């Protein structure tokens, strides 16, 4: 699974502090039988809620009825459109709150003998479900220009129009657009596949890999630098961890760790097999993140695979056990090259580090459909080639 | 209207589960010992 | 053959050569006591009535009590047709799993559809300190 | 029980309609003539 068991608790206070405080947009119906429908599911959506905190709560309903009210956790829009109706509807719908509950409370949790982590996730499925464009960030833009310099083409595409663009952006679908309406979106790339970015004071222009470019204009500069955040990190998060796309939006750490080579939070296992495929020579060693600590670097050196952890405090640099410091990472590990290492009975000398590799398959990566495409064939051992008749060919001059 | 009409939400039937990562082991040894040529 | 469509006969005459001589007999996909034949650029049709087991060539006064002791009888004799005349000279059979009309297109079936490799070679190297050589 | 209960049936909404094959054109000639060698 992708989120661990600490993140899945902040991100259902995030999904229902969304739906609580309407920031999220609600889908509109598309008669009056769905939009009561849509009602009706908010209103068990919001039984779900009060079922998760009074479980959490650890007390049954009766024990803390006080402060059981769906109010508060209604889209205020709706809210607003229910206290404009009659009296009879709002006791009718209190009723049925209150035996929708009643049942859910007292028959579900036997019947399905569910846990709190059980409800978490149809929760966040049906957030993600009831919510138009969830998860989704979208860009209106007032020009866009697309353009393809095929062989004798230099196509400038689009026209000088004042009609309004507008663009989304989401990591299961890449990037599309199209025309807002007084439409279908249309696929352009996806992260892998994108080149570099470049921008011009407000101006963003991005390149794919077969030359095509796309180039539009924002009212200011911070937006577009978030905009290249969003595509920076899509791509870090799908094509490569070891890379950045805009040196103005570059993150500190990613840039310490490629001038230093040190790895993240990679599993033991790969950084074993890492070290095999070199020769496991005495004198290598590989550095990588604590998965577990913030403050501490560890390295594998490597028959036998010793592990050694440094802590790294206020920017200062120095071994544990060691009383003294040193200012830089690199400061700190070039002092160690000239002495012996004594473990045990076993002594040994560093010799050489190793550096990450393109695109190299790892924990961090995330699997996806899209780019499960993308994924290189095997010809390790394959040759394949189309004859041409000798009749077909004419010889000429040398 | 819906005072004919009553009906359980179809969000409230549950089927197969789910199941995240827990967390990592810590583990890590410690055993330095220097000395000069 | 049966009533198999008319493009797909008058291609299966094209694969071979065209030439004089060649026929198909396929069933009227209209009537059954009626067989039609296809003969060949000009592409000629017939029709032949086939009735209470009696074979005969519509506007012939004459009966013959088999399919092939019909076909047979017009072998030795020469055909007018408006300022053009021919004589047949062979046959055509059906081929192993046919594609046609009369098939069905299914999910399953797709995957059993054969390959295409008509310009294809792949094989597989093996290292020469792989192998040992023995005695002839 | 079903009294409080009224809903249409779910198979009588329609949606990309359907078609089959009509027929073959009928088209036939007969031009035959007969000598001996």
């Amino acid at each position: 699974p992708l989120l661990d068991a600490s993140s899945l608790e902040y991100l259902f206070a995030q999904g229902q502090y969304d739906l609580i405080k309407c920031l999220a947009p609600i889908r509109d119906p598309k008669t009056e039988q769905d939009g009561h429908d849509i009602e009706n599911e908010c209103l068990g959506m919001a039984v779900l809620a009060i079922s998760h905190y009074a479980m959490m709560k650890k007390m049954q309903l009766p024990e803390l009825p006080k402060d059981i009210s769906y109010k508060r956790y209604i889209p205020e829009t709706l809210n607003k459109s229910i206290r404009q109706r009659n009296l009879l509807t709002r006791m009718r719908i209190n009723n049925v709150f209150k035996d929708f509950l009643k049942e859910f409370n007292n028959k579900t949790i036997c019947d399905s003998s569910v846990s709190t982590h059980d409800l978490k996730v149809k929760y966040l499925a049906t957030l993600e479900t009831l919510t138009k464009h969830y998860g989704a960030e979208i860009f209106e833009t007032s020009m866009l220009l697309i353009s393809s310099e095929n062989e004798l083409s230099r196509c400038h595409s689009n026209d000088s129009g004042n009609v309004l663009y507008e663009v989304m952006v989401t990591g299961n679908l890449g990037i599309q657009w199209r025309q807002k309406p007084n439409e279908e979106w249309n696929n352009f790339s996806y992260f892998p596949e994108i080149t570099h970015i470049v921008i011009k004071e407000s101006v963003v222009s991005i390149n794919k890999q077969d030359n095509k470019n796309m180039e539009l204009k924002l009212s200011s500069r911070e937006e577009a630098l978030s905009f290249v955040s969003l595509v920076d990190g899509y791509f870090r998060l799908t094509a490569d961890a070891h890379h950045y796309l805009c040196t103005d939006v570059a993150p500190p750490l990613i840039v310490h760790n490629i001038q230093n080579g040190c790895h993240g939070p990679i599993c033991t296992e790969y950084a074993i097999n890492k070290l095999r495929q070199e020769g496991s020579e005495e004198g290598m060693y590989v550095l990588r993140w604590s998965c577990t600590d913030f403050d501490n670097i560890l390295m594998t050196v490597t028959k036998q695979f010793k592990n050694f952890q440094i802590e790294v405090q206020k920017g200062r640099y120095s071994l544990h056990g060691s009383m003294d410091h040193f200012p830089s990472l690199r400061d700190l590990m070039n002092h160690l090259k000239k002495q012996i290492l004594r473990t045990d009975n076993i002594s040994f000398v560093l010799k050489r580090c190793c550096q990450p590799k393109p695109r190299e398959i790892s924990n961090l990566l995330v699997a996806t459909k899209k780019a499960q495409e993308w994924q290189p064939v095997y010809s390790m051992s394959q040759l394949s080639f189309d004859r041409i008749l000798k009749k077909d060919i004419i010889q000429g001059e040398h | 209207p819906w005072f004919q009409g009553v009906k359980t939400p179809r969000a409230l039937d549950f089927s197969e589960y789910r199941y995240p990562v827990a967390t990592f082991q810590p583990s890590g040894p410690e055993f330095s010992d220097d000395l000069i040529l």
